[PDB]
């Protein structure tokens, strides 16, 4: 059924399934602390996870998969998906990361948490890259779906690959519609997918640091704790 | 068993 | 940069010509495998491979046009990915096995000889199987490996690099078009190949994480390569 | 400096 979707129907499907932009519990009066900001991000991520799961079900081909396979893909891709989301909404905010409408931060405030500045700069660079490319929302939702299906795909792995091929066709269809030459289409498609390599990298570094402070004990919620264990 | 499993299951 | 003035065919030929040699392991069949000796063999092999990787990088069109420090940065970021895609490529014709060297062919069962390595082992085997089912051509492999070099650290310090990356993309498409693949098959295959680079990145990260854990033998060059990821 | 520095120049 997901393979019977044309390019346009694929786009509208992904757009309609798009989760909302959630607010943080940021208190502009309360002084910042390493525990609180990470707490804010942890609290926000936990609420976004609920939307992401239901968003995942509306991604064409995902519900056709085995329950255990759905679980695996999400466990693998959840932080990548949160990051590309963050990066996307931060496009129109040069030098700043929009974690939430009420939580807009430059790198100086990222220094509040020890060592966050490294992953902060990578996210900024990614968002800057998207802005320079002038990434479209139609392209964004395709990329995010690719992450979900691709990140944990390594015995009827063929369906997933068939769906991934459909998303590729959808991306190309968008670029041809925007007036890009064949050479331009192939190059842009490549540029977009190469960024997914950096998003994977940022995810891995992120998980690493997350798993470290799980042992440091100093507010992870129960679904977020089971996500972390999937990487350890 | 997992929370994610239950949520995906509903 | 003379790398942009190149045609697709002479980009391919330049990359094929730049290819590093297949090195041999110190492997000793009269001795069995312990965790320490296994990692020792792999470390010694990687250390020697690295020297040739540097000669190969210099011959990658566009790389020499970079600042020395930018060259250093890219190599520090991508070195394990590059070794891994090499390992995966030469393991294609050995399903279920990893050809670290012609005298060092290992299955996943031998991956258990060192604590936890079977995980990254299964990942590599999967990538190899993926390449095999895709019929990854050597002309395509060399393009992918060059892409990893230029792309992996491009956002950690640029326009020139992206223009070379575009150039290599044009080369990949040119290779697929020559093979008779239709226009749809061209972009689909392109996407399939580039998505695999994300998994190679993941494998490198997991591997790197483990590597700076047992620093707690390793040559001085590796110690510096490993320290760059800290 | 770094060993990688020397190797790249040589
Ligand atoms: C990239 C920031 C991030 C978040 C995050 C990202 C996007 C969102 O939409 C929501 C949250 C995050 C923070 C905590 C979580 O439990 C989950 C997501 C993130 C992810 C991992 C690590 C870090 N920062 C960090 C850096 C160094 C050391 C430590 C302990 C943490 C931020
Ligand atoms: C995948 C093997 C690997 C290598 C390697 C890769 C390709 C080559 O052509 C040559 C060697 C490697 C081994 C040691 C090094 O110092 C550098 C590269 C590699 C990389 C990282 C980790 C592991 N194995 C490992 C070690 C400890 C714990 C776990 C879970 C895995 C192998």
């Amino acid at each position: 059924l997901a393979l019977s979707l044309t390019a346009d129907q694929m786009v509208s499907a992904l757009l309609d399934a798009e989760p909302p932009i959630l607010y943080s519990e940021y208190d502009p009066t309360r002084p910042f602390s390493e525990a609180s900001m990470m707490g804010l991000l942890t609290n926000l991520a936990d609420r976004e996870l609920v939307h992401m799961i239901n968003w995942a079900k509306r991604v064409p081909g995902f519900v056709d998969l085995t329950l255990h396979d759905q679980v695996h893909l999400l466990e693998c891709a959840w932080l990548e998906i949160l990051m590309i989301g963050l990066v996307w909404r931060s496009m129109e905010h040069p030098g700043k990361l929009l974690f939430a409408p009420n939580l807009l931060l430059d790198r100086n405030q990222g220094k509040c948490v020890e060592g966050m500045v490294e992953i902060f700069d990578m996210l900024l660079a990614t968002s800057s890259r998207f802005r320079m490319m002038n990434l479209q929302g139609e392209e964004f939702v395709c990329l995010k779906s690719i992450i979900l299906l691709n990140s944990g795909v390594y015995e009827e792995k063929d369906h997933i690959h068939r769906v991934l091929d459909k998303i590729t066709d959808t991306l190309i269809h968008l670029m041809a519609k925007a007036g890009l030459t064949l050479q331009q289409q192939h190059q842009r498609l490549a540029q977009l997918l190469l960024i997914l390599s950096h998003i994977r990298h940022m995810s891995n570094k992120g998980m690493e640091h997350l798993y470290s402070m799980k042992c440091k004990n100093v507010p992870l919620s129960d679904l977020l704790l089971e996500m972390l264990d999937a990487h350890r | 068993h997992k929370i994610l499993h239950r949520l995906l299951q509903d």
